[PDB]
């Protein structure tokens, strides 16, 4: 029959559970009080057996652990199914299927409790665990129900608390190892278990009204409704459609808010954060056939990446599809991700470390065309950055020696360390741009011919042609900055009787300027180094067919000098006669870094120079710094040193600053302060001190070049100019006049160096005098320039042509002073004396009809054939030896 | 005579009839000399407390078909001599406890044709002199146990037309019918209402064996078994695990130390 429930007896099950728990507690406490008041161990053996069984230390242990997990889930499902049935009912054990499964499950749980008790260390504290408590209040009631053939859905919700011991189960099985996963499983298990247990208690209390009201408060809430109610409650929402009405239910709500709202607000955000841990820029790069890809690593940042991308992918170069793959450890920020979005089909980013061979194999450096390692120029410690860069290159070499590398080195000696790497196969291809070396070579070149460093730097940056309506100096300057350095294979028409004589004067036909080996002004299959404005019209050559010297003689050498034999003082410096010389102001301190002045003095002492024509060099500044750099600056001739400081007017008066050919302001302590505002303050003060001097005439027209670490300071060098932070350095008046220089203009070198590897070494033979396979080997092994007795072949290695500045007022070229045809001028320069002019060094106010007292001159690179000239003008040339 | 209501009809011997007079409430001026009162077919919807005051010697009260839906607890105070009540054919949905307690001389209490969903033990109170009851045409789903336990002299009862849900809640009910055999004509009309496996089943056909599953009262054997089942089972499981572990350990030890060389 049905309607089997008349008189209640929940006290049966409840009292059975309570007497079990309390009897265990009291017997354990009685044993403790009795103990207080008074082979190898078989008890320890069985305890160890149980301990091994509970843990997943044997196959039996793992089977039992998995069974515990599965049967805990099964008992929870049994409770969920039984929740629909009334609170009290009568059911037959041997005619029902759910009761038998429940009986088997709780018999297993009883056996597991026995094993846990045997393995337990402290019995009393094991009795009070949540697992033991839920065992005491779940198995006995089922046994009593089987005995009575009567089921009461009482504390069965406590089965949900069996869900807590799931992290421990997984950690035993070695599945759960890492901290994040363990914490996530802990949080999830605690949250779900507490939620379900609270829902079950509310279900029991609301369905079985409070006893003191004679059970007249039945609300009849389904278990799902109680789950929903608890979710709305501990979420702080509180809809109010469903709520507890009984006194016991409201009391549980009051005491559960305090401990459960905090649990929700502390667990949900943490769970979301933990699940949210993912690697966005993972995965590998697919190597598409027929399209080469290069890899870029090192110092990857928004400004560096933007500059490299805008110079690399410029429309001026030919229609070539080279795909860039960036590899950085730090995940990009929003601006960098947007920049990558704007180049969606041209670049990719993959997060990883260049040290790990896994990440190297991920970007497929095995099939890469080249690897480019950018450097952090603006670091507080150059040695650390060079060391990190050499680690990066050595890791790439370790993975793949055959790859070709372009890298930036902040110091010259670390370049020599790079030569020590076994797979530095510079023959087939390899590059190493030393920023200090190339910067100082450019400075020395500008010392020989002012403003040459500006055009050298502008030849390498990719610039599209721009036009301005107003007639200004910028208008003519921008017609020169648009010319880049390209390489083209020669035609079959010029490969006949002789390359040289056909090379000259034919630039009218090709409308381009030409500059098996490196060739510069070839007089007396080859790659022509053109200065065309674009790569579209460079395809017009081949397509159209109508003890004094050094060990090599490349430089000058003299006997070593002691620092005391060259140290001077204001009296003897003023006594000494110096005109048209070079003065180098040096800023430094005790703990300042090492600049390296050898790459500044070497370019000025090539063999094309005569000892009489050799320019004197005097370094003015602190004597400690020059002492530190002296070990390399002592095998050098005709160099003087004045202690003191460039900020003292008298010290500068002694060294004859007014008549020097070039004053070079340099700083070394610029790597100490990282303050943008404070950088180059000594250099700005020194430059302005030079400008404001007076000589029995104002020194504002003294040729001076300042090397600035910070580009933004370029506005303080000159005062009669327009200062805008928006404009770029190449557009600034001091840079266009060759009086300012920064390493930031050399970063384009990589983009050039990759696209034609010759250009870099051409730089090394167009600045710094010359670099041969031998001299690099000698520097690598000795690191000291040495010389010997001259030989005829040594002296014959002097045919080179070095840059020179030619006036225009007096000379056979006076007829062309205002001829209005610059092309006629250089065509004459070529036929009459085999001389090629890069371009024009022109007064800033020359384009204006009204005269002025200005002296600043800017640079024009390759003026058109129909270019008007002014008699007040300067010409860059490549003079030959004699 | 002053003992007769002005609107009602009285005859010698204390018999008064007030029916078919459209009385909206109890007529005033009740006297002690009236023994039987009629009030049927009126419109007395609400019964004021102490309405029948004054006629303490009344013996029979009729209120059938009077639109009764709410009766106060003290409306029948002082009616100790009242014996016959006819409250049937009304809309009484609930009876307040203690309402009929003063009625020590009650013999027939008619609640037929009412909407009484449940009658509670406290509603009838102490009724020792009660001889018979009529609960037909009511919504009494089940009689709470102990209601008949304060009616020692109850020998006649009518239960037709009720939503009798045949389960363990009416076990005290049928126990009466076994010792008070309902006559066959009326017995055939009392049937279970729940549409389960017990429809068209007369209440006298259900024996004890059919409801052996029903909660029997707490004994002294089971009282002790239910307390002892838990701890005894836990101790048995613990001992079984201990014996299994000790035996396995001893067997593995004797296999390992006796075959160390082999
Ligand atoms: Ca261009
Ligand atoms: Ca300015
Ligand atoms: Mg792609």
């Amino acid at each position: 029959p049905c309607d089997s429930r008349g008189q209640r007896m929940w006290w049966a099950f409840l009292a059975s559970s309570m007497v079990t728990f309390f009897g265990g507690l009291f017997i354990i406490l009685l044993w403790r009080t009795l103990k207080y008041l008074w082979e190898v161990g078989w008890m320890t053996s069985v305890k160890d057996w149980a301990g091994v069984m509970i843990s997943a230390q044997t196959l039996t242990g793992r089977v039992l652990v998995v069974l515990v997990f599965a049967l805990s889930i099964g008992a929870l499902v049994i409770y969920f199914i039984d929740s629909s049935n009334p609170i009290e009912s009568c059911q037959n054990f041997y005619k029902d299927f759910t009761l038998q499964i429940d009986m088997a499950f709780n018999v297993f749980f009883l056996l597991y409790f026995g094993l846990r008790f045997i393995a337990a260390n402290d019995k009393l504290w094991f009795w009070l665990e949540v697992n033991s408590v839920v065992d005491f209040f779940t198995v006995p009631p089922v046994f009593v129900s089987v005995y009575l053939n009567r089921s009461w859905l009482g504390l069965r919700f406590l089965r949900a608390l069996r869900l807590i011991q799931f992290s421990e189960i997984l950690q035993f099985l070695n599945i759960l190892k890492t901290s994040n996963s363990i914490k996530l499983v802990n949080l999830l298990s605690i949250f779900i278990s507490t939620w379900l247990t609270a829902a079950g208690f509310i279900h029991l209390v609301e369905n079985s009204g409070d006893p003191w009201e004679n059970f007249q408060n039945n609300q009849a809430l389904t278990y799902w409704e109680c789950v929903y109610l608890l979710m709305v409650t501990m979420s702080t929402v509180g809809y109010g459609d469903v709520y507890a009405k009984t006194t016991l239910g409201r009391l549980f709500m009051v005491f559960f808010i305090l401990g459960g709202l905090a649990m929700f607000a502390s667990y949900v955000p943490e769970i979301i954060e933990l699940i949210g841990n993912r690697k966005k820029y993972g995965g590998s790069y697919s190597a598409v056939s027929g399209r080469k890809h290069i890899v870029v690593c090192g110092h990857i940042t928004l400004e560096s990446v933007s500059n490299f991308l805008k110079d690399f992918l410029h429309k001026d170069r030919d229609d070539v599809n080279v795909e860039i793959v960036f590899l950085h450890n730090i995940s990009p920020n929003l601006e960098l991700e947007a920049l990558f979005k704007r180049h969606f089909t041209q670049v990719e980013f993959y997060q990883g470390s260049v040290l790990n061979p896994h990440d190297l194999a991920r970007v497929k450096i095995e099939s890469a065309d080249a690897c480019l390692i950018l450097a952090n120029k603006y670091c507080a410690d150059p040695d650390a950055e060079d060391a990190s860069n050499i680690m990066r290159v050595i890791s790439i070499k370790n993975y793949h020696p055959k790859i070709r590398i372009i890298t930036q080195m902040l110091q010259y000696h670390n370049k020599a360390h790079l030569l020590n790497i076994p797979s530095w196969n510079w023959k087939e291809g390899d590059d190493a741009i030393c920023l200090a070396e190339l910067k100082l070579g450019f400075i020395a070149q500008s010392c020989l011919a002012q403003g040459l460093s500006t055009m050298l730097a502008n030849l390498f940056s990719m610039r599209s042609f721009i036009k301005i309506e107003e007639d200004t100096w910028q208008k003519y300057y921008l017609e020169g900055v648009s010319n880049e350095m390209y390489t083209e294979y020669l035609s079959s028409a010029f490969v006949g009787l002789s390359f040289p004589t056909v090379c000259e004067l034919c630039f009218v036909k090709l409308k381009l300027l030409m500059i098996s080996r490196i060739l510069i002004n070839p007089g007396n299959g080859t790659l022509g180094f053109f200065i065309a404005s674009d790569a579209k019209e460079v395809k017009r050559a081949f397509f159209y067919c109508k003890k004094k010297y050094d060990s090599t003689g490349m430089f000058h050498w003299c006997a070593p000098k002691e620092i005391e034999k060259v140290i001077l003082t204001r009296s003897e410096a003023a006594m000494t006669v110096l005109s048209g010389h070079v003065v180098v102001c040096i800023f430094g301190d005790v703990s300042s870094a090492l600049i390296g002045l050898r790459n500044l003095v070497m370019p000025l002492r090539a063999s094309n120079f005569h000892y009489h024509e050799l320019k004197h060099i005097v370094f003015v500044g602190s004597i400690e710094y020059l002492k530190r750099e002296w070990e390399t600056l002592h095998n050098f001739p005709k160099v003087s040193i004045l202690p003191g400081t460039p900020l003292s007017r008298a010290d500068l008066r002694a060294v004859n600053i007014n008549l020097c050919d070039m004053c070079v302001i340099l700083s070394a302590n610029q790597n100490n302060i990282d303050d943008t505002s404070l950088q180059d303050k000594e250099c700005i003060l020194a430059s302005l001190n030079i400008k404001s001097m007076q000589f029995d005439t104002t020194g504002v027209n003294i040729p001076i070049i300042t090397e600035l670490v910070n580009d933004t300071n370029v506005q303080f060098l000159d005062q009669d100019d327009d200062d805008d932070p928006d404009t770029e350095l190449y557009l600034t008046q001091p840079f266009a006049c060759g009086t300012a220089f920064a390493v930031s203009v050399l970063d384009s070198l990589m983009s050039a160096t990759y696209f034609n590897d010759n250009i870099l070494t051409l730089i090394r033979t167009l600045v710094t005098g010359g670099a041969t396979p031998e001299l690099e080997a000698l520097i690598a092994e000795e690191n000291a320039l040495r010389g010997g007795y001259s030989t005829p072949q040594t002296l014959a290695n002097r045919d080179r042509c070095r840059v020179a500045q030619l006036a225009l007022l007096d000379g056979p070229f006076a007829d062309l002073g205002d001829g209005g045809c610059y092309g006629d001028l250089f065509c004459k320069a070529l036929k009459t004396y085999n001389m090629l002019c890069f371009g024009i060094y022109r007064l800033r106010d020359a384009h204006l009809s009204t005269p002025s007292q200005c002296t600043k001159r800017y640079v024009i690179t390759n003026p058109p054939y129909e270019f008007e000239l002014v008699p007040t003008d300067l010409i860059f040339c490549l003079m030959q030896f004699d | 005579a002053p003992d007769c209501p002005e609107v009602c009809t009285c005859v010698p011997g204390g018999l008064a009839s007030c029916s078919a007079l459209s009385l909206p409430a109890v007529p005033p001026g009740l006297s002690l000399r009236l023994r039987a009162l009629l009030l049927d077919h009126n419109r007395v919807r609400a019964l004021p407390p102490g309405a029948f005051a004054g006629a303490g010697a009344l013996q029979r009260l009729d209120l059938r078909e009077n639109g009764l839906h709410s009766v106060h607890v003290r409306a029948f105070w002082g009616l100790g001599a009242l014996q016959l009540l006819d409250l049937s054919a009304n809309q009484l949905e609930a009876l307040a406890p203690g309402t009929f307690a003063p009625l020590r001389a009650l013999r027939n209490l008619s609640l037929a044709g009412n909407r009484l969903a449940r009658l509670e033990p406290a509603a009838l109170g102490a009724l020792p002199l009660l001889r018979s009851l009529s609960l037909q045409d009511n919504e009494l789903a089940a009689l709470a146990p102990g209601l008949l336990g304060r009616l020692p002299a109850l020998d006649a009862l009518h239960l037709r037309g009720n939503p009798w849900g045949c389960g363990c809640a009416l076990r005290p009910l049928c126990a009466w019918l076994r010792r008070h055999p309902l006559p066959a004509s009326e017995a055939e009309t009392v049937l279970c209402v729940w549409p389960g496996r017990l429809t068209l089943s007369p209440l006298t056909a259900f024996s004890d064996a059919a409801f052996s599953h029903c909660a029997q009262p707490l004994a002294l054997r089971d009282l002790a078994v239910v307390y002892t089942l838990g701890p005894a089972s836990f101790l048995v499981s613990l001992a079984s695990c201990l014996a299994l572990g000790s035996g396995l350990t001893a067997c593995r030890a004797r296999r390992r130390r006796l075959r160390t060389a082999a």
